[PDB]
């Protein structure tokens, strides 16, 4: 139990933060490569996001 | 460029007319979904003609 408790801990913050990161970057290369115009920053943002 | 030469006048008619009526080009609020009817799986076989 005390094992399970450490890893569900340890696992809200390293595998939590997955999606991010990539997320982000993701979202910034659209953007700096020209598919995510200044009219769809916070469309594509939001749908990285879901 | 030939396919929006070949459209040059409906184009331009088209902005003088969405500047005269003060719209907003594109659709902001993307995350917009229209109600459903009220009664609408029994309430379709109303007349709404003008
Ligand atoms: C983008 O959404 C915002 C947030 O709802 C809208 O701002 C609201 O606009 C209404 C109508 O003028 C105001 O009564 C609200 O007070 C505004 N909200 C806030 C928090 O200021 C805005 O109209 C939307 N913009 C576009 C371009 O669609």
């Amino acid at each position: 139990e005390s094992d399970i408790n450490y890893l569900l801990k340890m696992a809200l913050e390293k595998i939590a933060f997955l999606p991010f990161g990539y997320l982000v970057d993701q979202w910034r290369w659209g953007v700096f490569s020209g598919r995510t115009p200044p009219s769809r920053y916070n469309f594509d943002w939001w749908y990285l996001r879901t | 460029q030939p396919l929006l030469k070949y459209f040059q006048p409906v184009t331009q008619w088209l902005q003088e007319q969405n500047q005269q009526n003060g719209e907003v080009l594109g659709w902001p609020e993307y995350q917009w979904h229209p109600p459903l009817p009220d009664n609408y799986p029994e309430g379709i076989d109303l007349v709404t003609d003008e």
